[PDB]
């Protein structure tokens, strides 16, 4: 496949919705690369819509694990989740393509989830404190304050390319081999 | 001619035999050894038992580690330092039982996979390759002292964690013997004292690769 | 026969641009970068478009190529897949006779539900959307943006024959045989 | 698989409900054939319902396109889109079997697609161009005079082999090479 | 080769997916695979899992306690109800857990309405009380909690951070990061 | 090869799923090939079903006792209906189940209600009643009851444990771990 | 390979499922080939099937009376109408099924309305007549019973044990068991 053809030259491919079966797809791509070469980078194309907050940081803990460090590229779109696994590649590195919309907000529930109060004190504290962990992990690798990222993940953020440079989502901008 | 091994055996019984890169063998070769370890014979082609009862059999292998070296394993773990090393033999005693049939393994008085060099004693293999170097230049009417920044420069150099006192070899070989090499072929170091001293003295700390070593000779 | 044109270097687009097919056609282009990065990528182009970040990902990555890309419109070429047909190199840039280039300003499929504050959101993205829709679709045919605004009010569909007048496309692709 | 063996053989199938999957196989199928032998003949079989514009055009303009002159085969039915198709095939060609029907009428919107009346006003002069150039098509491959065709097509036109020969759909309704 | 027949090879089982009836039957079949293979050399599971399933759970922590290699339970990015159970299941000195995982641990529930008559009621909650306290009961010689607070702890979600379901006895070691990125 | 080809291999069936026609005839096709190719060592079958399925049911139980070769049954986190009969239906001296293995035997049921008239709906009662008596005298000759403790203890929804399956003579021995954990 | 191709590679064909368009076209094509590789060595065809449709019954009747090869069909755990008739179908000296299969014979059904004006009724009236009276005459000469029997039985449900569909003619044998287990 030509999939196969970018794992063999060590590139992870996100491309899907961030789920339980994309999270795990990735965290093995993204472990055996460790073992193949640690000391060569992983790159890793993201076309993501995002979703999924245990997903995420699932990738984004192997991510952070492996000793290869991780060149994110974003594609056409790093959208919720896929923004934050971004944002989580090493410094120097996390490019984006100059089109691509690069979208920070706040942790959803996808649909409504039933209770007593005593159940939704803990899925709403569970909400927050995952927004909390998505301010925090969006903080050191963009350089802003948490409550900056939590003013401005309030509603949909949508950055372009140039202006996720600007937001420390990613580092540059990437250039076209030819101008076509 | 009764083979190698049998006759430089039967010549001298008390030997050391040293079976350098065992798992570069085919697999036959083993089995031929196999009653060399629980027997000490080996019966060569003319018919004579050759007595491997008074040698000692030393195997040496790089099973186990002819990749694994490569830090990191494929997966999460705690750990990395003695980890790493048990790691490593938990990899190599896999890889041998792998390698070898359990029989050959089973005759085997003791396998010892060996540590990784750490950085303390790599500072002590450069005192032991000087010493190689200055026992040459004993032969040239010279000396060579190497100071203690010297020794350390060597040191940090040399030290790589997964190999080990073959890139000091080099090391010591690109930095002091290829320069200085050239110094005797200037005469600038002919029967005198190479000292050897650090010049940018890479602060003794931190990366020393824009320092330098210089060689001159006094007395 | 799909194997057959990726070894003679022809992408195909094929199908509606979603995330599915815009994933398949980077690794397309990138695969046939890393083979001959000098001979030129062909990509046809049947699409019914949709997708304006399956678009920018199609199209950032056939920009990003140094192999050039001939787009050939085969039956239609829509929304999306109109501005990928425009997105191919000078000179280049084919279409069939009877080929239907359709453009037209981005939609939502279905109503998106929210707060004022989110809906504001959305709408400015929509228009961020439709700005850079006319901002690619202007540098690619040489219109002025105002005109591929007021152009793609509507649908506006194009054949061939008035595509390569749009600048959509350069040359209306003539027939090898008559039959 | 025998559509192999007739693939091999220079025989692109239709078979199916053109659309756009349908299309773009074929499309695939005449040009490997075209690369594979450009001088010598693509035989085309249909037994098709017909529908889909674009799709027909893509189709019809390949079919045009190769260097390899198009037999088409109508097999048991040719039925819009699919009939202009059968008499796209190169004139001296364009067989049909005699219990074959062909179908001709003019385009449809398979269901209503809603708008206001400018977007409604565009449409409708799409339907009239997808109707004139299927008139056009289906007049230099007949031979009819386009408002012919437009009087014919006006409502399902089912022509027998026999007069669909007799209408320039096809050229000779095939003889069968054994009684049986 | 799949990404995961090279973990499969380098003995890690993967959880991944909702603990089923399809997902138990597999995990049990490559505990016993790597069990004939290297029975003195550890199996890592790797655990994603949303949980879920008490007779599908105690099939995959009966297996993972029955094979001689010990079992080094990875939480990946979440370790919920049957999952939870299953990455405390490890062995201890092992048990890893990623910085950002999620343990929650909660009380078995029945997943939609049971009907029956008020004796076929009376024994589907003696069962789901038997399995509310086998589950306290096997998360308290995994925790070294005392089982009573297993259930005034798993009263109602009880989520768990790493390094809180470290101090919890869920897992033993938050797994620190090869390189810091 | 696939974790379940291994299993297959060192003649282990494997139930797993749902006992209805689909998978009757596949461990039936199992059966009989570990048959074929010995007929004297001894084929294990794991039991991770939650049962139904009365032909179903007698379709396995039938093979696995026409078969030359001992079964050992396995039950692995459930054996429910038809396959905790399937689980007594082993040979004695076998039949283990894991420690939490949940041993479920009832009554047959009718999933869902079957229409006719009365003539029709007498011989789907006595239909049913030969099936119950036919799934009670099974469990007797496997057991060592007298049925009529079985049709007394399979009136209502009867769960055992693993440590009480052995005791009710459905299992032999509960499986004691290799290591600890 | 699968157990099923193993099974068929020694001559055992294998209904299994339900009787329709689909799995009488299968065993038709599973008989010929058998056919064509040994013509006197006998094909196996087991049976665990719920039956349904006539047409694909009579498909797969007519195709294993038309082979040389003679057919030792097998009762597994069911074979309900049309099942029940390729069961009595095999050869005689021949046709085992194994002691708790489940033997059902009952005349053929409309499985659900079909409308139409009193005249296209009366004629597919005229055919589920004529499916009765070719379901009851073919289970005649291979039960050796009169059709009118035949008729008075099937009409309702007539569920056979294995023990009494020898009695009944429908099997020959009932299958003993090779290991006592
Ligand atoms: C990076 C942050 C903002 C995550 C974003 N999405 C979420 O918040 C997702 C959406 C979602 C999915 C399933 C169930 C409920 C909610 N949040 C979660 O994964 C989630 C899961 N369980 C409880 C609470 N939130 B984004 O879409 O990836
Ligand atoms: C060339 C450009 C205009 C592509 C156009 N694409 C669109 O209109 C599509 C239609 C669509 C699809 C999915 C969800 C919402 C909307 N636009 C988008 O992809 C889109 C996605 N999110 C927000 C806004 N628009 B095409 O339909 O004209
Ligand atoms: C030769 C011409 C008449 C082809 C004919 N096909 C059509 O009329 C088809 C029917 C159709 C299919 C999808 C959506 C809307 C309409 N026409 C079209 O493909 C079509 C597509 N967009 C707008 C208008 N018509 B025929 O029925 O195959
Ligand atoms: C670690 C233990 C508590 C596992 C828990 N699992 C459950 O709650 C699940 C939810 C469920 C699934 C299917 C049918 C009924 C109920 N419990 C069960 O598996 C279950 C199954 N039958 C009866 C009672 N409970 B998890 O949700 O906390
Ligand atoms: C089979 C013995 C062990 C007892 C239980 N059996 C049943 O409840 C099952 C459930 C069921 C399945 C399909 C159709 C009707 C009923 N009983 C039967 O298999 C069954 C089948 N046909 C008629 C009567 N009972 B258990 O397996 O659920
Ligand atoms: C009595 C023997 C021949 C078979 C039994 N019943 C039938 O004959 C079956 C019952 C059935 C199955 C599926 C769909 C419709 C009807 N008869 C038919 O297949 C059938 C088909 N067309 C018209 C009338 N009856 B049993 O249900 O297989």
């Amino acid at each position: 496949n030509p999939y196969n053809k970018l794992f063999e030259e060590r590139i992870i491919f996100l491309g899907v919705q961030v789920d339980d079966a994309s999270a795990n797809d990735i965290m093995a791509q993204l472990l055996v690369l460790e073992s193949l070469d640690p000391d060569r980078d992983i790159t890793m194309y993201i076309n993501s819509p995002g979703g999924g907050f245990t997903s995420l940081m699932a990738i984004y803990d192997t991510m952070q694990y492996v000793r290869a460090d991780i060149q994110t590229v974003c594609l056409g779109q790093a959208a919720s989740a896929a923004a934050v696994l971004l944002a989580a590649g090493t410094p120097g590195k996390r490019m984006a393509l100059p089109n691509a919309r690069v979208l920070i907000h706040q942790p959803s529930l996808s649909g409504v989830i039933q209770g007593q109060f005593s159940d939704l004190e803990i899925q709403a504290a569970e909400i927050e404190r995952m927004r909390t962990l998505m301010e925090t992990t969006l903080a050191r690798h963009t350089g802003k304050d948490a409550g900056v990222i939590r003013k401005d993940t309030d509603r949909d953020k949508i950055l372009t390319a140039e202006e996720a440079k600007d937001y420390g989502i990613i580092d540059t901008v990437l250039e076209y081999r030819k101008l076509s | 001619e009764g083979g190698q091994l049998t006759e430089k055996v039967r010549r001298k019984p008390f030997s050391v035999v040293l079976f350098d890169a065992i798992e570069k063998a085919h697999q036959e070769i083993y089995n031929s050894l196999l009653q060399v370890l629980e027997d000490g014979r080996l019966t060569d082609g003319q018919g004579r038992t050759v007595d491997f009862k008074n040698t000692v059999l030393i195997f040496t292998s790089n099973l186990g580690t002819s990749d694994i070296s490569k830090p990191v394993g494929l997966g999460f773990s705690k750990g990395g330092g003695e980890n790493d090393y048990e790691r490593m033999k938990q990899k190599v005693n896999d890889e041998l039982k792998k390698h070898f049939r359990p029989e050959f393994l089973n005759r085997i008085d003791d396998i010892i996979v060996f540590h990784q060099l750490t950085r303390e004693e790599i500072i002590r293999m450069v005192d032991l390759m000087i010493s190689r170097v200055a026992g040459q230049l004993k032969s040239k009417d010279m000396a060579l002292v190497l100071t203690d920044a010297a020794k350390a420069l060597l040191a940090k150099r040399g030290f790589d964690p997964v190999l080990g006192a073959r890139p000091l070899r080099r090391t010591i070989q690109r930095e002091i013997e290829d320069q200085l090499s050239e110094k005797i072929l200037f005469e600038e170091v002919g029967p005198g004292q190479v000292v050897t001293v650090d010049v940018d003295n890479w602060d003794g700390e931190g990366p020393g690769e824009d320092a330098v070593f210089t060689f001159t000779g006094t007395r």
